[PDB]
């Protein structure tokens, strides 16, 4: 991992005001903080500036594998395992990642609670809506499967909700 | 000597070590180290933006 | 490697069985008595008073000092339960029947008072507090789309 | 997995053809090397398991047991040579040979990709187990325990054997992977009820489930130190692994069927736990530890939620390490005071300084000292169980509270107090004992560094 | 049972401490101890055994309604803080023989003197039992008394364990 | 920021390495007692450096240096939510134990397990620091249980003692029941919510949260030794006074309160929950102190004094005053730790004795202890311009000046009154009066650390309260308007104890008789709670186990 | 406990002073072999007071039986030292 | 400790092993 | 004013308050003698072995052994045709299970109802 | 019969009465276990690459979150599969 | 270990430093 792109993990702009200690008593943090700058920031940074070249001198790049897409359980004949083998393993990858991206959506909501102070009850409203929509979607995708979760049961969950809504729309029609 | 030897090995070394961990491995991940934002008071100037907060309204000048 | 008969056996249905039975356990037949004959079938082990090992005075010197047991003593059926840390029945200064009655009354009163207190709580001679901005509805994450119903507090 | 199978096999020729006085030398070193190679199986993947051939396959659910399983074998040889020394070479090698075979009969048991194959290899294990206990058991007083094994096969394996064969004809095959795509819903009908029991009853005897546990306590009275450790370390886990396995084809019928087990399982814990207090026998209470512990695993399987299976995987691994250590710890006295009586000896801290340490160190994990894996699993059970029904929390609440009682009762009843006066043979802890015990806590604690491996395929 | 006479002495011995517990102050307690002393002196001359039976019965129920809930206790006795507080520091005398020679050689004075305990334990072994055989009641001892040695320079029968016991404060 | 972050966690990592010296290395024998102490010395100084920044800048960073596990949709990590509570609290525990560590060298001089004790003493500190700084239940829980293990071992330090073995278990047994509420929160949050870290709960702000708080109240009960789960705290005094002082009188039993402060946002909203908390705090404080007036051994009175004080700590939570409850605990930590150390002077002076019926006249024999025992009690009594006043006065004003329950509220006025009733007994019986100590008197405090340790704590009991009360940030409203009799009802009613207590003290010398009082035996035996519970339940489980 | 060791000889003078603090015990009739019942004329009631005084003089409680058999100071001296492990 | 000699013997299991 | 102490199952009578001690007779002096005299017989056996110079290990105690051997009560005691113990003893242990079934069966079915209609808020009901 | 081992071979370790084997058996027992199986075995797990696709799962969790916001796509649609492909009954 | 800095006493008030 290199670094976070803002569109992925957006962060607020930082506005720290200029210090205004009106008293004539000197601020200790200026002296003490300079010590950490002169004692921990630099000498470690001095080593840091050394390590970078050694990492850069002998260089090697490891890549991020990508997975093609293949027909899913909507297109597999009954008990045709070889064609089904792709779908379930492919499906397991699909679910596996989608579990994390719920965290990432929760990462923005959790962090916004803290950094933003007491107005977290008001500031992070967008993150909530950013979060509520998916979770409703997420449980619609991989909830009520049990320890032996599978695409067929994952699909069957869609079948029971669709005929619950399709009928309901006809009922409400 | 006891204070100085232990200081480098057990105070200055870990604090150096902690710096690198946060400074290049923990911060680089999103939403890793959070800090409650600084308080804002009337008539304070910003640095990233350069803007200045309005002062407060005209107090009634009570017996104070 | 002890003889078979020197091990616990069936209930002695006649005193003559007791006469030999108490000899295995070495107890005087006068005190030796097996547990009542029934489907329980504990055997013929001594039915000692169901009491606490703490009773035996510590300052008596035994072969199991802390256990306060003498070698070869016929153990208790609930001996593993009546040891010092486990079930104990040391006499108390106050009656058990009275202490249980005394304790229940103490608590039974305490709960009743709280209900009266919770049925008659306390409040200072003041009315309800007042907050502007319609109770900070928007500052609590309210809905921007819907206007909070105004709650205005006048001067007084 | 041939890479692992054969090296164990040649250890049998190792016993026979090795230097007569170096049988203990070669076995441990040669066997130990296999333990290091055991790690290679951990090349797991996120979605697909690790499948080698048409016979043998491994995955997250079975991987830790395999690595764990071999680990035990050298320890069993270690714990035994003190009392096997009394045996002669002509009859001594008979003790090692059986143990080597049981390793073959086990590793293949957890990698059988065909249920019948699983069943077959699983069935033979009793022969190494039984002959280990029977012929070379310290007690031969005719306990008449043949009833239980007679009952077990009658109600257990045999119905299970027929049960399996019935499935193969209907679905088409019994390969575990194949059922992952051909399993079919099992409606509520009278016939399936009987299939369900036979498909589950056999394991319950071996978990063991409540009501069927009468056989386990008596075993450790008879079985020597070697037999005892594997019984709870390995043999008990067989049922859990099978139950976790076969349960892929018991939906949705398992729901209503589960409740009669669950109440036994949930209630059995407190009954089993508190009975620990009245167990006057060291090995019985140590045995009772397993009885209550496994009951958690069973419920986790029956609730069959994605979270629950993680706990059992962690719990199954967690307990086996502990109890296997405990047998040797308590057995360490049996080789000094020549009995299993807990109350007879006390205050081992003064006469055995370090030994009280191990009792302290191991007891914590039994009572689920955080962040040890034990709590990680046990706690995961509470989380998963609570969702099933909030009322379940109370039984867990009391059981854990009870857990600390016996977790510290023996640690108190034996590691403290006056040294028994007439006892005068308390020798210093031996290097074999010191090292042998350390092999248990270390990996058990070190797993805390990387518990991820023992979270089953769900993780 | 302890016979009639002992019970009063054991009760009188125990009675004072509880009184002292309630009164606490030495002068105050000394005052009512004499008043308590003024009691058992009155019934000191009682002769009729049944008459003496009824009086002591009262001292039980009467004491049962005077006992202090928290009487003072010497720490090194049951009910005291220092009971079983230093047992572990006492050590068996039989663990030496397992000592590695490195530890043993550090104490040449000790072991050479120990050999005069083991030697004194074994050389006197055969004689002492024979002392008890004729000094033991036929069919089993009636009482748990232990007769002393009955010759010149003879160890008491069954002496090893009592003598060889630890010290109250070993370290 | 970076200095603040690094210095936040250097202290903990400072403490760990010394422990490693017991597995590896045989470098320095016969110096472990002094050697270990100095870590706490340096720990306090370094820890204050973030504090001073924390005070000035209010910097409450969150640090998660290492990720330890991630399960499907729930992610775990080793997070450090550096917030108000730990920044100010940790210095208290560091320095409060500083005296104990240095003092403990002489108190446990004869013990060969002194290294083990110093080794184990620090281990408890390890639990509390991570426990207090824990940003999540799982991380919190590990410490939440860690203290118990150390609690057992330190209670049963004298493993030969029969009661110590039971006593440590007795503490354990109640402690186990505490976690039951804890796990419910863990179960309730994961079940209803989807995370355990304290951040998200405050982010979601549950509308209906009755059940988990009940667990918190129950979980706090077990760790707070409250009414219902009180009987274990008295039995933990069998251990060394530093064990009692450091754990059961300074910090350990206050963890239950600590979490309630950590979860102030949720408990406050449903005033019913606030009502629940007050009922326990009200009943506990009255009962705990009520039994203390009778007990003979000083340590027993000391333990109940903390128990009664603990009631106020919970009571403050029942009125939606989190940071104030934090204050009382810290102010209470300042001096109550000293008292047991000072009482230890009596214990060591009389050759390991605690019964005050063989004590008296130590005013001239041990003036320095009389100079130290008296000082701490003044703050406990509620005396003005003392660490107790800076919270007791400020908090006690909130006790009767907010919507309360009258019957429960009355329990507050009595509690403060009974606080000082026993205090004169200790001084009168132990310090003043005629010499009741045995003939062979070994009154000789000629040890440096004892003198040095008593000095350091005496500073905190006096100067700190004004400093903290004049240096803590504003997190609530200053409630200063109220009727003067309600303003200082503590002062009005506290002195009443003096009047009746002093009358009793004079009634002590008087040669009048002793009367067995039902309000005495009940209160002297601890209201039958230990004896009846320590004899009813144990039979049931064991006797019924065979069935 | 610093170092207040004890000696067999030392306990002897302690015993006498406890026997000197007894008003009934004449100083000239106080001696090591002075049997309480005979030489000092001190009965069971009197003896218990001494033993009670002794118990407060040494900080160890004597059981019921061990206070009865002490009818002379020598038994007490033969008794205290044996209890307190005093050898020199 | 506080006196010449009076050094009490130490009894323990054989820790050499 | 001092009522006789009222004992109970958890608090028994003191020996001193037992009238048997105030009245001790000759036959009592045999019952007392039997316990004490008999206490010597097992004392004599155990004492000699414990003091034996050449004995290492433990000395077997049959009375202790008997009790340990007495905890194996499986098939020789009790008989199937029992109405006072088998039937009555059946209730203890099995009854709660049937009680639990309705407790969990009722509670858990009630849990399903709300899901069948949305009467239960499962908004963040991710894990399960 | 309990023939104590320390008597025959006071410099033993608890395995056999043969000093060489007891030492050698001691060497292998300690060596292979602690020196090889334990210390080295610990390392192997530490550097297991992408165990259970743990590393790649997060890394790919980055791009999609970028891409899903980059084009305004809902970060997770309520349909796990594609309904359009599906053809439900009735 | 300073060489008996303060002596004990018998029934007397212990020495004050
Ligand atoms: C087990 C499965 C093999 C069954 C074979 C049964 C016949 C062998 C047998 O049981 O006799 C045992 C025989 C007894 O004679 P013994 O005193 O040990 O001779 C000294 C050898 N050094 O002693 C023996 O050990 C001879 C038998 C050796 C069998 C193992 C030889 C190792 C190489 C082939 C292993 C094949 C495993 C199958
Ligand atoms: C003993 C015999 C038990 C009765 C066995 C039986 O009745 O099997 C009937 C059933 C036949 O059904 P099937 O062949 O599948 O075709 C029609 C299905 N609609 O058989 C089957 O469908 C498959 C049967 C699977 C294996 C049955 C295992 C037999 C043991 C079941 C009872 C176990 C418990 C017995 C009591 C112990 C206490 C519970």
């Amino acid at each position: 991992p290199d670094s976070w792109d803002k569109d992925v993990y957006p962060e607020p702009p930082r506005r720290t005001p200029a210090p205004s200690p009106q008293t004539s008593l000197p601020n200790p943090i200026t002296y003490l903080t300079k010590a950490f700058d002169l004692l921990v920031d630099r000498p470690v940074t001095l080593v840091r500036e050394f390590i970078e070249r050694q990492h850069a001198k002998n260089k090697y790049y490891y890549y991020h594998r990508e997975f093609r897409r293949v027909p899913d359980i909507t297109e597999c004949q009954e008990k045709d395992v070889l064609c089904m083998f792709e779908a379930e393993m492919q499906w397991r990858r699909d679910y596996k990642v989608d579990q994390e991206i719920v965290n990432i959506i929760q990462e923005r909501l959790k962090a916004c609670q803290q950094r933003e102070g007491e107005s977290h009850r008001q500031n992070c409203a967008k993150e909530l809506e950013q979060f509520t929509q998916v979770v409703k979607a997420y449980q619609d995708r991989y909830h009520d499967l049990g320890a032996h979760y599978s695409a067929r049961k994952c699909l069957a969950k869609q079948k029971q909700r669709m005929l619950a809504e399709r009928k309901a729309a006809k009922e409400a029609a | 000597y006891r204070h100085s030897i232990f200081a480098f090995t057990h105070v200055l070394i870990p604090v150096w070590i902690i710096h690198y961990y946060l400074k290049y491995h923990v911060t680089t991940k999103p939403y890793t180290i959070v800090e409650k934002k600084p308080r804002i008071f009337p008539g304070d100037t910003i640095l990233e933006t350069g803007e200045v907060i309005p002062p407060m309204k005209e107090f009634p000048d009570q017996h104070h | 490697h002890i003889t078979k008969d020197m091990l616990p056996g069936p209930y002695p249905k006649t005193p003559e069985e007791r006469a030999a039975a108490a000899k295995k356990y070495n107890m005087r037949v006068e005190d030796y008595e097996p547990y009542p004959d029934d489907g329980t079938g504990y055997g013929d082990y001594p039915k000692l008073p169901d009491r606490s090992q703490q009773e035996r005075d510590p300052w008596y010197d035994w072969d199991h000092p802390d256990l306060r047991l003498n070698w070869g003593e016929p153990m208790h059926w609930d001996l593993d339960m009546y040891i010092r840390n486990r079930v104990d029945t040391s006499p108390t200064p106050v009656n058990w029947n009275l202490m249980c009655k005394h304790l229940f009354g103490f608590v039974a009163f305490m709960l009743f008072m709280f209900w009266v207190g919770e049925t008659y709580p306390a409040y200072q001679p003041v009315g309800p507090k007042q907050y502007p901005y319609n109770n900070l509805y928007l500052e609590r994450g309210g809905d921007p789309n819907k206007e909070p119903e105004p709650v205005v507090h006048y001067e007084i | 997995m041939l890479k692992y199978i054969i090296p164990t096999i040649m250890l049998m020729p190792l016993t026979w053809l090795s230097k007569n006085n170096m049988i203990w030398v070669n076995s441990t070193a040669h066997s130990l090397l296999i333990s290091f190679t055991s790690l290679l199986l951990m090349n797991q993947f996120g979605d697909n398991s690790l499948n080698f051939s048409l016979l043998f396959f491994s995955d997250s659910l079975s991987t830790p047991l395999l690595i764990l399983t071999m680990w035990l074998l050298p320890l069993m040889l270690m714990a035994s040579q003190h009392h096997l020394s009394k045996e002669n070479l002509t009859r001594k090698k008979l003790f090692i040979t059986m143990l080597i075979s049981l390793q073959l009969f086990l590793i293949m048991t957890f990698t059988a990709m065909e249920l019948i194959l699983f069943y077959i290899l699983f069935e033979a294990t009793l022969v190494p187990t039984l002959i280990i206990i029977t012929r070379w058991g310290n007690q031969t007083e005719r306990l008449n325990a043949g009833l239980y094994f007679l009952f077990y096969t009658l109600a257990g394996s045999l119905p299970l054997l027929v049960a399996l064969i019935y499935i193969q004809n209907t679905v088409g095959s019994l390969n575990f992977l194949m059922l992952q795509y051909w399993v079919q819903p099992v409606h509520n009908s009278w016939s399936n009820v009987f299939m369900w029991l036979a498909c589950m009853m056999a394991f319950m005897v071996k978990m063991p489930l409540y009501g069927l546990h009468l056989w386990l306590p008596k075993a450790h009275v008879e079985a020597p130190i070697a037999g005892s450790m594997v019984l709870a370390a390995v043999l008990l886990k067989l049922g859990g692994y099978g139950m976790l396995r076969i349960t892929l084809i018991l939906n949705p019928m398992t729901d209503f069927m589960a409740y009669p087990f669950i109440m036994l399982s949930l209630w059995g814990m407190i009954m089993t736990s508190s009975i620990c207090l009245r167990q006057t026998d060291l090995k019985s209470l140590i045995a009772y530890s397993s009885v209550s512990h496994m009951a958690l695993v069973i419920v986790a399987i029956l609730i069959q939620t994605p979270w629950s299976y993680m706990g059992a995987t962690a719990l199954m691994i967690a307990h086996g390490l502990t109890s296997s250590m405990l047998f040797c710890l308590a057995n360490s006295n049996y080789e000094r005071i020549h009995s299993r009586t807990m109350i007879l000896a006390r205050g081992l801290q003064t006469l055995l300084p370090l030994m009280a340490t191990w009792w302290l160190l191991a007891s914590l994990t039994n009572l689920a000292l955080p962040p040890t894996i034990n709590l990680i699993g046990e706690l995961f059970v509470v989380m998963s169980t609570f969702s099933w029904s909030n009322i379940t929390i109370i039984l867990m609440g009391v059981n854990m509270v009870i857990t600390a009682l016996y977790s510290l009762y023996m640690l108190i009843m034996t590691q403290r107090g006056k040294y028994t006066y007439h006892i005068n043979n308390i020798s210093p802890s031996f290097t074999r004992e010191n090292a042998l015990m350390s092999l248990h806590i270390l990996p058990l604690l070190l797993l805390t560094l990387n518990p991820k491996i023992i979270l089953g395929p769900l993780y | 049972y302890l016979t009639h006479q002992q019970k009063v002495l054991r009760l009188y011995k125990r009675a004072l401490r509880h009184l002292e517990s309630w009164c606490i102050h030495r002068d105050k307690y000394r005052y009512f101890a004499c008043l308590l002393r003024a009691r058992f002196d009155e019934h000191k001359n009682e002769k009729d055994m049944v008459k003496a039976t009824q009086l002591l019965r009262e001292a039980e129920e009467e004491f049962w309604h005077g006992q202090h809930p928290q009487p003072y206790i010497f720490p090194e006795s049951p009910g005291g803080t220092s009971y079983e507080r230093y047992e572990c520091y006492k050590v068996p005398e039989w663990c030496l023989d397992d000592w590695h020679p490195s530890e043993k050689a550090m104490y040449p004075d000790y072991f050479a003197k120990r050999e005069q305990w083991k030697k004194l334990r074994r050389e006197s072994w055969e004689r002492e039992v024979k002392q008890l055989q004729e000094e033991t009641p036929v069919g089993g001892p009636r009482t748990e008394a232990l007769p002393p040695a009955r010759k010149q320079g003879d160890l008491p029968p069954l002496w090893w364990h009592i003598v060889t016991r630890p010290r109250e404060r070993p370290m | 920021m970076n200095m603040f972050s690094s210095l936040s966690l250097v202290t903990l990592l400072l403490l760990t390495m010394p422990i490693m010296m017991m597995s590896f290395n045989t470098y320095k024998p016969s110096n472990y007692p002094l050697y270990v102490k100095t870590a706490i010395s340096y720990a306090f100084i370094t820890s204050m450096i973030p504090t001073m920044m924390f005070i000035h800048s209010g910097q409450e960073l969150i640090i998660s240096n290492w990720h330890w596990l991630t399960i499907q949709t729930l992610k775990l990590s080793l997070s450090f939510k550096m917030d108000y509570f730990s920044m100010m609290f940790i210095p208290v525990a560091l320095f409060v134990t500083w005296s104990i560590m240095e003092f403990s060298m002489w108190y446990m001089y004869s013990d060969p397990n002194i290294n083990k004790f110093f080794k184990y003493l620090l281990l408890f500190l390890i639990t509390m620091l991570i426990l207090v700084t824990a940003n999540n239940l799982f991380q919190l829980f590990i410490g939440w249980e860690g203290v118990g293990i150390m609690s057992f071992l330190l209670i049963g330090w004298w493993y030969g003692r029969a009661d110590a073995n039971t006593a440590a278990l007795q503490a354990i047994l109640y402690n186990r029941i505490g976690d039951i509420g804890f796990i419910l929160a863990m179960a309730w949050f994961l079940t209803n919510l989807n995370t355990w870290d304290l951040q998200q709960i405050f982010m979601l702000n549950p509308s209906d949260s009755n059940m988990p708080l009940i667990g918190l109240a129950l979980a706090a009960t077990g760790k707070s030794a409250q009414f219902g789960l009180h009987p274990w705290l008295p039995s933990a005094m069998e251990g060394p006074t530093p064990v009692s002082a450091l754990l059961h009188s300074s910090t350990m039993v206050v963890a239950g309160i600590f979490l309630l402060i950590r979860f102030y946002p949720l408990t406050e909203n449903n005033k019913y929950i606030q009502s629940i908390t007050l009922c326990l705090g009200a009943i506990t404080t009255l009962f705990t102190a009520m039994c203390a007036l009778t007990q003979n051994d000083i340590k027993k009175i000391i333990a109940f004094s903390t128990s009664s004080q603990l009631g106020l700590m919970m009571v403050t939570i029942g009125i939606n005053q989190p940071y104030l409850a934090f204050l009382h605990i810290c102010t209470h930590a300042f001096f109550k730790a000293m008292l047991f150390m000072c009482s230890g002077s009596i214990i060591h002076s009389l050759n390991d004795e605690q019964d005050i019926r063989k004590m008296g006249g130590l005013f001239k024999a041990m003036p320095f202890t009389t100079t130290a025992l008296i000082v701490g009690s003044l703050a406990l009594t509620g005396m003005p311009f003392l660490t107790g006043f800076y919270s007791k006065d400020l908090i006690i004003e909130a006790a009767n000046t907010s919507y309360t329950n009258a019957w429960a509220l009355l329990m507050t006025l009595i509690a403060t009154s009974f606080t000082a009733i026993y205090s004169t007994r200790i001084i009168f019986f132990a310090l003043l009066g005629q010499p009741r100590f045995p003939t062979l008197v070994n009154i000789n405090e000629n040890n440096p650390l004892l003198i040095n340790s008593i000095k350091r704590l005496l500073i905190g009991s006096l100067f700190a309260g004004y400093i903290i009360s004049n240096n803590i940030p504003p997190t609530t409203i200053p409630q200063m308007t109220m009727p003067y009799y309600l303003k200082t009802t503590a002062l009005i009613v506290t002195i009443l104890g003096f009047i009746l207590a002093l009358e009793i003290s004079n009634m002590t010398k008087n040669l009048k008789y002793h009367y067995p009082s039902n309000a005495f035996k009940f209160s002297t035996l601890l209201g039958y709670f230990p004896t009846i519970m320590h004899r009813l339940a144990p039979y049931m489980n064991l006797s019924m186990s065979q069935k | 406990s610093d170092a207040p060791p004890l000696t067999l000889e030392g306990i002897k003078d302690r015993v006498l002073y406890v026997l000197k603090l007894y008003d009934k015990i004449d100083p000239e009739k106080l001696s090591v072999n002075s049997h309480f019942m005979k030489d000092l004329g001190l009965d069971s009631l009197d003896q218990v007071e001494i033993i009670m005084a002794m118990e407060d003089e040494f900080g160890f409680e004597i059981p019921d039986i061990d206070a009865e058999k002490l009818m002379c100071p020598q038994e007490i001296v033969d008794y205290i030292a044996d209890k307190k492990d005093v050898y020199e | 400790s506080g006196d010449h000699g009076k050094r009490l013997f130490i009894i323990k299991p054989s820790g050499f092993y | 004013s001092f009522p006789k102490y009222e004992a109970s199952r958890l608090s028994s009578l003191p020996t001193t308050l037992d009238p048997a001690e105030y009245d001790i007779s000759s036959e009592t002096r045999k019952a007392q003698a039997e316990r004490l005299a008999i206490r010597s017989r097992l004392k004599r056996e155990y004492q000699l072995q414990y003091y034996d110079p050449s004995r290492r290990g433990v000395i077997e105690d049959p009375a202790l052994v008997r009790w340990t051997y007495a905890r194996s009560a499986n098939i020789y005691p009790n008989f199937r045709p029992n109405t006072k113990t088998s039937l009555l003893g059946a209730l203890f242990g099995i009854g709660p299970l049937v009680f639990w079934y309705y407790v969990f069966k009722t509670d858990r079915d009630r849990k399903e109802k709300l899901i069948q209609e949305g009467k239960l808020d499962r908004t963040f009901n991710i894990s399960y | 019969e309990d023939e104590n081992l320390y008597e025959k071979n006071p410099d033993s370790h608890g395995y056999d009465k043969d000093p060489a084997v007891d030492i050698w058996n001691m060497r292998v027992v300690f060596f292979f276990g602690f020196s090889i199986v334990l210390v080295l075995g610990s390392t192997f797990v530490a550097y297991l690459p992408d165990y259970r696709m743990q590393e790649w799962a997060r890394r790919e969790a980055e791009r999609l979150v970028k891409y899903r916001e980059a084009h305004g796509l809902p970060i997770m649609e309520s349909n796990c599969f594609d309904p359009s492909k599906i053809q439900l009954p009735e | 270990g300073g060489g008996a800095h303060i002596e004990p006493r018998y029934r007397q008030f212990p020495q004050l430093t």
